């Protein structure tokens, strides 16, 4: 009678109750039993899953568009192979300004998760602010489209499971290439030719 | 080097009390036929003897005129000049085991003291708890200068009978 | 409370309070309070040592063994750099020890008196920073982020991963040294040959770990 | 307070609202101790002050064309000659050390040798000879402050630039101006890894 469990007959774990998005009770190894880390691991994982479902749409579309052929040279460079491909500056200016850019925005988000509602605030003006919001979810000038009055519990428990899924699609996309070495679209056209022997175990008795 | 004292290894006199010894030796081995015990035995001492007269020569053990091997004893000479393995390395070993035993021994002791009738436990051994004690004195060095460090390794002068002066 | 061996008899003086109380004093060399408050100093500069080299001998040769960098083996590292910087081993080490004995000589007098580098007038301006909160923990200079301030469960936390992360580190470095000097090669090359055939490349098959005669 | 050093933050308490430059950034607790806040301040105050005079002479002498700050104590090493402004001076290495001990021994003396403290840090009198400490007095010593910290920097940057890069610090800065995304910090090989 309570929230869906990731399998169906079995017991929800005590510290998950339901009050996390997407609490489907799933902490085998007590990984999140302390309250405290529960904190922290639940804002881990809405960052680790946003910044993956950006990399899973930044390596599938890149090839998507190679495959179509709409995709120019930069395209039918492979994601594995993008690191040498050349583009204005060293691939160690980039890193290096990225750093910079990334220490900013990283630190004014921590000032959320250490106090609370004490980073939203325009630094350079006074009268820009974001409206009070939960940890993990700024809202304000990060929902422009104003979507955080329709239904955002339910648009929240669409972006933990999404997330969810893309950081599993990251996971075979570097397992897949790992051990193929090919293109995530390459390794699915491979299946969906011969499907009944292409399969992991296949591939690894054949390596 | 050292003392005059020529390295075995290019000491003339070492080697020929190899070949005078090992002759000896194949003097006594041709009164017996080849395959009898007394046979096999001493062609195992003459293997033995050439081994060690070798192990010792390789252990760069300097020997004088006479060909016996000499030991360095000041740390500095044995060190400087790797003659460490003898004397020097030797004598901290004994001296772990040394106050290991010691160790143990005052460990049971002080144990047995107050333990009802202590008298009759250093006749009839306590085998149980003298094997609690024994590995206790590993590490004797680390506890006996804990107890210097706080005074409880000696008795008070004011607690010790003395003879009349 | 977990123990180093289940159903073991826990000492008497090792109640749950240190970082890594499991109850191990089988031979009772910290039944000294004093004792034990030295040794627990000790245990943590040892795994804080252990941890900041196995650290340098490892990481640098993964990378070494996956072309990023060109780090020598930690058992030639020291002749190489000897005659890569060109300072003599004597000047270098003299130096060493005299830093490292002024900052120990502090540490030393800081337990003899506890907080008492603090004092009045003494390092111009820093003596209050060499106060010291407990005994092997300088929270202040050291801990700059504040990370044993955000509760007195996470300091409990942070110090049994520092405790087991340590001891972890100290066998590990014991291991490095016994197995090149049985081996010969580095801990990668040991751990690697061992992968390979791991039921024929054990300390048994080595030579020089039991010298088997008979 | 000039502002706040990770804004959102409250943790710096001991500092004085009204100490000039309190952004409130002591992350290490080190101005605990009001003796010890006082010493750290008029060492700030005066680290600022000689980074000031050092950056100007560092770079002023290289805008005029004359050399570069880390050619300067050079000759001595190679027995030439001394030179300010282009005009020659008759002196050499041993001479300039001694004349220098003794004047800065007399002046950084008598400094310290000042009681009220608040003086060791603002004399001003003789120090003040136009007298702009009339009024306002309180937020131009955040610019003295102020310029002085990032003076400090600069300094730093100066050494760094010529450690890594080796180029004089005019030179780097029109090297970046030229070549802002191939020359940088990131590309000197000295900053990054190995
Ligand atoms: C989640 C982030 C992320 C991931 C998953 C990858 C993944 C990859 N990068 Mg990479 N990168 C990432 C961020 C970044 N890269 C680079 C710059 C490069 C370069 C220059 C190269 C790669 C390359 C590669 C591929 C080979 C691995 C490698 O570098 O071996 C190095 C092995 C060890 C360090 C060991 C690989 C699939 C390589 C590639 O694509 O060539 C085929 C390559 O040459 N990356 C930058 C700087 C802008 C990044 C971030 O700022
Ligand atoms: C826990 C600290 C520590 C450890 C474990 C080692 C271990 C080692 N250092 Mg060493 N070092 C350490 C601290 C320091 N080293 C140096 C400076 C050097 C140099 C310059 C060299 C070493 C070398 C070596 C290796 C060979 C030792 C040697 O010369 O023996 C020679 C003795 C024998 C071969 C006889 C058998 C000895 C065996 C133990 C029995 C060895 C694995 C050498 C190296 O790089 O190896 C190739 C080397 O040349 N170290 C300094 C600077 C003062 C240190 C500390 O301050
Ligand atoms: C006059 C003799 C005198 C002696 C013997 C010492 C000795 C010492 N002082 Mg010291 N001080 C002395 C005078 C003075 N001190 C200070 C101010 C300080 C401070 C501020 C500190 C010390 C500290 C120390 C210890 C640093 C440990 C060290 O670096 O060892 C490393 C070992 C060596 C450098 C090798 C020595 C080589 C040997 C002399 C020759 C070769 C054999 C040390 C035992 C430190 C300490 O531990 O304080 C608690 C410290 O922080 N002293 C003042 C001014 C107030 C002194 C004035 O006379
Ligand atoms: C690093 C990514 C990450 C992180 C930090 C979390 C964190 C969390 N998840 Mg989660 N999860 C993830 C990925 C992640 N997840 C992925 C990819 C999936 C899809 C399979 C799921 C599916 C999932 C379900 C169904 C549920 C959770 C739940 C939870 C919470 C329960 C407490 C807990 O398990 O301890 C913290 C766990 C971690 C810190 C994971 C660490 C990452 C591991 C150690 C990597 C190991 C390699 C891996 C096998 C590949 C917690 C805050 C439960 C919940 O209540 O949601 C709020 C729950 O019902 N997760
Ligand atoms: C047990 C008593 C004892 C006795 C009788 C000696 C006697 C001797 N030692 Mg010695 N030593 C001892 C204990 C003893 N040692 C201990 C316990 C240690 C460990 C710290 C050392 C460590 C030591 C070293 C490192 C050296 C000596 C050396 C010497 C010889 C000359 C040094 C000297 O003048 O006085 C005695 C000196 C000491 C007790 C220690 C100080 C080290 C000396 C002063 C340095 C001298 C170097 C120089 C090469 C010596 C010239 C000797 C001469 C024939 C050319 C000398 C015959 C020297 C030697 O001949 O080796 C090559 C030397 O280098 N010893
Ligand atoms: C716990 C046993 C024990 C211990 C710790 C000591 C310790 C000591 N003895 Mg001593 N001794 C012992 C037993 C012991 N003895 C016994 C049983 C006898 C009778 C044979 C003697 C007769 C003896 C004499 C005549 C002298 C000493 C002396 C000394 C001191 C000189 C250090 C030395 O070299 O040892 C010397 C040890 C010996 C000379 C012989 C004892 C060696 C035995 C094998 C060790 C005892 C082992 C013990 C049975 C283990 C018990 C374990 C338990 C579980 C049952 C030293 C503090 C000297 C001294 O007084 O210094 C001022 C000295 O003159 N001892
Ligand atoms: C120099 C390193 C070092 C030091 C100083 C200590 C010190 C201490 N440990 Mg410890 N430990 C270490 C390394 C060290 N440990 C390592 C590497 C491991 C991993 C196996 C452990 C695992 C461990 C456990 C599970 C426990 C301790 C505990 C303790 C405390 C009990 C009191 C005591 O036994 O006195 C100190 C001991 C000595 C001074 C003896 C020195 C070591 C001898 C001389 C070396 C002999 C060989 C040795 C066994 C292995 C190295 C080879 C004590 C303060 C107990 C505790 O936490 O109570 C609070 C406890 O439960 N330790
Ligand atoms: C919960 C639980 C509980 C119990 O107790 C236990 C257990 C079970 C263990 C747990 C689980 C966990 C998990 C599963 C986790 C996972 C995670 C992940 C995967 C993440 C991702 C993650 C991922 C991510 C971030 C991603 C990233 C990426 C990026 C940035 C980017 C990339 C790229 C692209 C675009 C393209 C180009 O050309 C290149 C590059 C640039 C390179
Ligand atoms: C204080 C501070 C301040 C603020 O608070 C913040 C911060 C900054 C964060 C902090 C810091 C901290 C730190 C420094 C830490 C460190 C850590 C470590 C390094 C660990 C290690 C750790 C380490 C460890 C464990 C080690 C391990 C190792 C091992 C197992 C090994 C093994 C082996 C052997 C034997 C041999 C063979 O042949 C090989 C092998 C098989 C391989
Ligand atoms: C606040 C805080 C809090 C927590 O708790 C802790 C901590 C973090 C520690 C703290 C911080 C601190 C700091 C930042 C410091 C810095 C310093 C500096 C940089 C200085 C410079 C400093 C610098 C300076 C003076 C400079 C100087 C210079 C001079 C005189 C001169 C030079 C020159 C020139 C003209 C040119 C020529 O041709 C040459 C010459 C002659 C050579
Ligand atoms: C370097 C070395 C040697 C050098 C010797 C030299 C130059 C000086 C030696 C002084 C020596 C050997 C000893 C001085 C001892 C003085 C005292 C006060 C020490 C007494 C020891 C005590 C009381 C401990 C007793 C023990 C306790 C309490 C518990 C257990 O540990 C057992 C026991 C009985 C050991 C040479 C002879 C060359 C040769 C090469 C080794």
């Amino acid at each position: 009678a309570n929230r869906p469990s990731w399998f169906p007959g079995s017991k929800f774990p005590a510290h998950l109750d339901g009050t996390l998005p997407g609490d489907h009770g799933f902490d085998p190894l007590s990984l999140g039993v302390d309250p405290a880390k529960l904190k922290w691991y639940q804002q881990a994982e809405l960052q680790n899953g946003r910044w993956a479902m950006l990399g899973a749409a930044g390596i599938l579309v890149p090839d998507l568009l190679r495959a179509v052929g709409m995709g120019g040279p930069a395209a039918q460079v492979p994601w594995f192979e993008a690191g040498k491909y050349e583009y204005f500056a060293p691939p160690s200016a980039l890193f290096a300004s990225m750093m910079f850019l990334f220490a900013f925005v990283e630190f004014r988000r921590l000032q959320d998760i250490r106090k609370p509602g004490s980073a939203n605030q325009d630094p350079i003006f006074t009268n820009n602010k974001l409206p009070a919001g939960e940890v993990g979810y700024p809202g304000g000038i990060f929902d422009p489209l104003g979507y955080s009055k329709g239904n955002m519990e339910t648009l929240k428990l669409k972006e933990i499971k999404n997330a969810r899924l893309a950081m599993l699609g990251f996971a075979g996309f570097v397992a897949q290439y790992q051990t193929t070495g090919k293109t995530p679209l390459q390794n699915l056209s491979d299946h969906l030719a011969n499907p009944w022997s292409t399969t992991v175990l296949s591939n690894d008795l054949a390596r | 080097d050292i003392a005059g004292l020529t390295p075995c290894s290019e000491s003339a006199a070492y080697a020929k009390r190899l070949k005078n010894e090992v002759k000896g030796l194949n003097k006594r081995l041709k009164n017996y036929e080849a395959d009898s015990a007394p046979a096999i035995a001493l062609k195992a001492t003459i293997e033995r003897t050439q081994n060690r007269f070798a192990n010792y020569a390789k252990a760069g053990l300097l020997c004088g005129a006479d060909g016996l091997p000499h030991l360095i004893s000041d740390p500095g000479l044995a060190l400087k000049y790797g003659h460490a393995g003898e004397v020097f390395i030797p004598t901290f070993g004994f001296l772990y085991v040394a106050g290991w035993i010691g160790y143990v021994g005052r460990l049971y002791l002080n144990m047995v003291k107050g333990e009802a009738k202590p008298t009759e436990k250093e006749i009839i051994i306590d085998v149980p708890a003298a094997l609690r004690l024994t590995w206790q004195g590993a590490t004797w060095p680390v506890q006996v200068v804990a107890e210097l460090r706080a005074n409880t390794l000696t008795e008070k002068a004011e607690n010790i009978t003395i003879s009349p002066r | 409370r977990p123990l180093w061996m289940p159903g073991a008899t826990v000492p008497a003086h090792l109640k749950g309070e240190l970082a890594g109380d499991f109850g191990f004093d089988p031979l009772n060399l910290g039944k000294d309070p004093q004792a034990l408050r030295w040794y627990q100093q000790a245990e943590l500069v040892h795994g804080r040592t252990a941890m900041t080299a196995v650290a340098g001998i490892l990481i640098p040769g993964l990378l070494t063994k996956a072309g990023v960098l060109n780090v020598p083996e930690w058992y030639e590292a020291g002749k190489v750099s000897a005659e890569q910087t060109g300072i003599a081993l004597g000047p270098l080490l003299a130096v060493q020890l005299f830093m490292c004995g002024f900052v120990e000589g502090k540490r030393w007098m800081d337990f003899l008196k506890p907080g008492s580098q603090s004092e009045a007038g003494s390092f111009l301006g820093f003596e209050a920073s060499f106060k010291g909160t407990d005994n092997g923990y300088p929270g202040g200079p050291f801990d700059p982020m504040g990370m044993c301030n955000e509760s007195e469960a996470k300091t409990k936390d942070l110090k049994l991963k520092e405790i087991k992360n340590g001891r972890l580190a100290m066998l590990a470095c014991l291991g490095f040294a016994a197995q090149y000097g049985a081996t010969g090669k580095g801990p990668l090359d040991n751990l690697a040959d061992h992968l390979a055939a791991p039921l024929k490349t054990t300390f048994v098959d080595n030579g020089i770990s039991i010298p088997i005669h008979l | 307070r000039a502002g706040n050093w990770l804004p959102g933050s409250d943790a710096p308490a001991w500092l004085p609202d009204d100490l000039p430059g309190n952004y409130g950034f002591d992350p290490l607790g080190l101005c605990k101790d009001p003796a010890s806040l006082k010493r750290f301040t008029e060492s700030e105050v005066i680290h600022c002050r000689w980074a000031m005079l050092g950056a100007a002479g560092c770079l002023g002498v290289e805008a005029l064309g004359f050399g570069n700050w880390y050619d300067a104590p050079l000759w001595a090493i190679n027995g030439g000659s001394p030179t300010w402004f282009g005009i020659s001076v008759p002196f050499d290495l041993n001479t300039l050390l001694a004349v220098e001990f003794v004047a800065m021994a007399a002046a950084e003396s008598r400094r310290g040798d000042e009681t009220d403290a608040a003086k060791r840090i603002y004399p001003g009198g003789a120090f003040d000879p136009l007298n702009f400490a009339k009024g306002d007095i309180e937020t131009l010593k955040l610019k003295e402050i102020k310029n002085g910290r990032l003076a400090m920097m600069a300094c730093l940057g100066f050494v760094a630039q010529h450690a890594a890069t080796g180029k004089t610090p005019l030179q780097a800065l029109g090297d970046h101006i030229g070549n802002p995304w191939g020359s940088n910090f990131a590309t000197n090989g000295v900053s990054l890894p190995f």
